[PDB]
């Protein structure tokens, strides 16, 4: 029953504008303290803006004069107009209801806002080639480098190889492009008997890459 | 007013009594709330007004304190309680404050990492860039340190690293560090190494290669 | 005969801000210089009138409103302010002519374990008009389903206590406020 549903998140270049919406059911937006809270990737929660049932609006200093909160009583929705968007504004944006002095009981699922000047680029997939030196366990992998935007999906041997696979969180490089690595550990003795292929899929660029990873000669 | 949260990271087992502390730089009486958050989910209200249990939250959660010292206590930790936890200053419009957070992970015995170093591929070097990758596989606890060395010169400001979530099967972490240089810079040095320090290692472990040597 | 300012400023107990008191003051000479010179006031801000050059004037009616609020809420007792207190408890007009006087009352209005006598309205559908006083305690309905006087989900008691304690931070401590408006 009671829920808040966000929409309107997406990709936008710096200085552009985006509008978030929070469609409420089971509570009445204009009868409540309604707030927007954001969380950057890996960071904590940051309160953004509130609108009182009485109409008063307040804003965190890092968004003042750029963001505008509002509501539509006929559609029981809460909105957030975001102007002059900056890279640091990249976050997941929650709407929440404040029922006691800031305590948020009902939250939306969040919507993602990405602010970047980067252009859509497909990854370059480079082999992480096993050492050509010891015995026991061998590691090999793929370096999925210089793509935008998120996400990419990596599988090994078309999904037949799942055990021992570690696909790491991507890192945002100072170039504006993401980069990640995906590794798998296997028994040393299998490096000469089993072929290993990582399958990289980046749907925003319509890019699918299969890379054979072999020990270097 | 600022909120600190202690400890930053906490390792616990199923059935333990876990206490998390939030500290306010001034006397805020009972104006505090506690949230739980799991990766990719919205926060979930646990406690408000320092000690009132939010409805539907299990009773093993309780909050206490007043003034500056607040604690969240899970009396018997359950598998779905492994998450992050945040405190919040109430009655602080127009500027609510959230604590930095506490991450509670699954305790297990110490496991040293398997360390592997990967040279840049010949294919990438044709592009004018060299990515050197160092891998730390299946270790515990999460605290680990990768030190890149280039001809024994400690490198800072040219690496990025990333860590997996605690593995569902063996409760370990894995770390990937990438050292990035221009092809020109990369060809000015010979010995490329990453030195790993970790609780499970009696002494630091270094994996290296010499550029140009297979 | 002097004006009963001592009866207002030195009153034994003050009212909660939501149920603020108003003293009608007529037919008396007042010495506002004795008021301003008292260094025992944290806030003494006058709007539309100079503070010192006030003794030699003539107004039909003077109103002395008084209540208790937090330290951090005193800034809301001014024209054109927004917030819990200004929207839902005590509202001054934008064209206000008068003075706002305040002082810390931690040693009178805070008690160990919390003084729960002083309250403020937390919930109200619309803002107060200037000099409006709302003293209702009906359960505030925050959703479609009506409350019928039962607190619960989407059904909130509108008043909350400041719980003033002597060890509070200054921003949470009690301040006594006197608002003098001149008609
Ligand atoms: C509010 O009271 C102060 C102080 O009250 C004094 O002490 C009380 C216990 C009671 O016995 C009062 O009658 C006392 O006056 C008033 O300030 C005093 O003013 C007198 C001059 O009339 C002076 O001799 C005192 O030293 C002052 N004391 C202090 C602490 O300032 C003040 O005038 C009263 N406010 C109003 C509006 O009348």
């Amino acid at each position: 029953q009671v829920q808040l549903v966000e929409s309107g998140g997406g990709l936008i270049q710096p200085g552009g504008s985006l509008r978030l919406s929070c469609a409420a059911s089971g509570l009445t937006v204009n009868r409540n303290y309604m707030s927007w809270i954001r969380q950057a990737p890996g960071k904590g929660l940051e309160w953004v803006s509130v609108i009182y049932s009485g109409g008063s609006t307040f804003y965190a200093d890092s968004v003042k004069g750029r963001f505008t909160i509002s509501r539509d009583n006929s559609k029981n929705t809460l909105s957030l107009q975001m102007n002059s968007l900056r890279a640091e504004d990249t976050a997941i944006y929650y709407c929440a209801r404040d029922f006691y002095e800031g305590s948020f009981d009902i939250w939306g699922q969040g919507t993602m806002v990405t602010v970047s000047s980067a252009s859509t680029k497909g990854p370059s997939v480079f082999p992480l080639a096993p050492s050509s030196t010891s015995g026991g366990t061998a590691a090999l992998g793929c370096l999925v480098k210089d793509y935008f935007p998120e996400p990419v999906t990596v599988s090994w041997n078309s999904g037949a190889l799942t055990s021992g696979v570690h696909t790491f969180p991507a890192v945002l490089q100072s170039s504006g492009l993401y980069s990640l690595s995906s590794v798998v550990t296997v028994p040393s003795s299998s490096l000469g008997t089993q072929t290993y292929i990582c399958n990289v899929n980046h749907k925003p660029s319509n890019t699918k890459v299969d890379k054979k990873v072999e020990p270097k000669s | 007013i600022q909120l600190t949260q202690s400890p930053s990271f906490l390792s616990a087992s199923i059935g333990d009594r876990v206490t998390i502390t939030c500290r306010a730089s001034q006397g805020i009486s009972s104006y505090l709330a506690w949230y739980q958050q799991k990766p990719g989910k919205a926060p979930k209200l646990l406690i408000y007004a320092a000690s009132t249990l939010q409805s539907g939250v299990p009773s093993r959660f309780s909050g206490s304190g007043s003034g500056t010292e607040f604690t969240l206590t899970i009396s018997s930790l359950q598998p779905e309680d492994f998450a992050s936890y945040y405190c919040q200053q109430l009655n602080s419009y127009p500027a609510p404050v959230f604590g930095p957070g506490t991450k509670v992970d699954i305790k297990r015995t110490v496991a040293a990492p398997s360390v592997f170093i990967f040279p840049p591929s010949d294919e990438q070097l044709k592009s004018g860039t060299a990515s050197v990758v160092c891998l730390l596989n299946n270790f515990y606890p999460r605290e680990a340190k990768v030190q890149w060395k280039v001809d024994n010169a400690l490198q800072s400001g040219n690496s990025q690293e990333s860590v997996t979530e605690q593995d569902s099967k063996d409760s370990t972490y894995s770390l990937s560090s990438t050292l990035t240089l221009s092809k020109a810079d990369y060809e000015k040095h010979k010995v490329y190494a990453c030195e790993v320090t970790h609780q499970g290692l009696s002494s630091p472990v270094t994996k290296s290669f010499n550029r140009g040597e297979c | 005969n002097l004006c009963p300012f001592g009866e207002v400023f030195n009153a034994t107990r003050f009212a909660s801000v939501y149920a603020w008191n108003r003293k009608r003051i007529s037919n008396c000479v007042a010495d506002y210089s004795v008021l301003y010179n008292s260094a025992s006031f944290s806030t003494f801000k006058c709007y539309g009138v100079s503070p010192t050059k006030l003794n030699d004037l003539c107004f039909t009616n003077v109103y002395a409103d008084s209540f208790v609020i937090r330290g951090d809420e005193v800034r809301q007792i001014a024209p054109g302010q927004t917030g819990k207190i200004a929207d839902y408890n005590y509202k001054l007009p934008d064209d206000f002519t008068g003075c706002v006087i305040a002082w810390n009352s931690n040693n009178l209005d805070s008690k160990v374990g919390g003084n729960y006598n002083y309250l403020y309205r937390l919930f109200r559908k619309s803002n107060l008009k200037p000099f409006e006083r709302d003293i209702s305690t009906e359960i505030y309905q925050a959703g479609s389903t009506p409350c019928n006087g039962v607190e619960g989900f989407n059904c909130y008691f509108p008043l909350q206590s400041y719980g003033f304690q002597p060890t509070y931070g200054v921003g949470y401590q009690p301040y006594r406020v006197v608002v003098l408006s001149f008609e």
